[PDB]
């Protein structure tokens, strides 16, 4: 997996990805 | 949260997902 | 599965855009 | 649920907005 | 409804790159 | 919506999905 | 432009929607 | 137009930039 | 042809995440 | 290849790392 | 074309794009 | 590499095509 900053829709997108089937809860900023 | 560890630092996989359900 | 999940993919990145600060969950099982 | 209503048919903004939170 | 949906998303992102500066219309209506 | 810089192609997909029916005219730099 | 008002700056839904048809 | 064009069949990037500008 | 181009944008996003550094070949002909 | 595999079913990370380098 | 840079996943999709049938490889990082 | 000449500098056509197959 990449070493990088994964920020906006990138983030996203590899929760996406990462996730799968569970999927996700994205909060944005904390 | 997910964009102070992942975005503004940089996230492993593991780091990741900690977000999944 | 793909077509769907293809779909998916679209879904959230239009999820982060419209909901900015308040975010979404992305599940469904 | 999303899937279902916004993947057979456009969802807009509107709409996905009701996904939000 | 979707399939050209979500083709439409791929076209104006791979305008945006063959075009740059030039830009684009994007509709058909 | 988001409170975020939009470029590049996030730009034109954000125009993308705001715009919906009517579609849109993307400029770029003027 | 979009790219000097949304990119440079950021811009609300409403702005963004000045650049549709 | 484009969609019925590029939708149908991949649309290369020299097929593309016909729809710029 | 679009379907499975469509696909290919997306599997070459998803490849260019989970390879990283270590990156990847994409082809089949 | 990973076209056949990971278009007609849906192709976990995992699976897809089976294609890098 | 673009004047821009293309960096992460945005310079794959652009190669994805320009090599069409070829396709391409991606080393990343060099 | 690619990174180096189109993420750090900005690439022509030209010279992405470099990295085609
Ligand atoms: C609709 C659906 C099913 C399973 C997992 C998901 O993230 C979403
Ligand atoms: C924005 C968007 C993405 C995918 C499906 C939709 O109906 C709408
Ligand atoms: C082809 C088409 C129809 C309607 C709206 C659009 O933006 C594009
Ligand atoms: C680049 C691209 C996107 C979507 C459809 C196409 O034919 C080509
Ligand atoms: C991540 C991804 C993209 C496209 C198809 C797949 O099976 C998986
Ligand atoms: C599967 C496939 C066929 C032809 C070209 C490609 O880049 C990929
Ligand atoms: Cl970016
Ligand atoms: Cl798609
Ligand atoms: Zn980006
Ligand atoms: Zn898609």
């Amino acid at each position: 997996f990449v070493n990088q900053h994964l920020c906006g829709s990138h983030l996203v997108e590899a929760l996406y990805l990462v996730c799968g089937e569970r999927g996700f809860f994205y909060t944005d900023k904390t | 949260g997910i964009v102070e560890q992942c975005c503004t630092s940089i996230c492993s996989l593991y780091q990741l997902e900690n977000y999944c359900n």
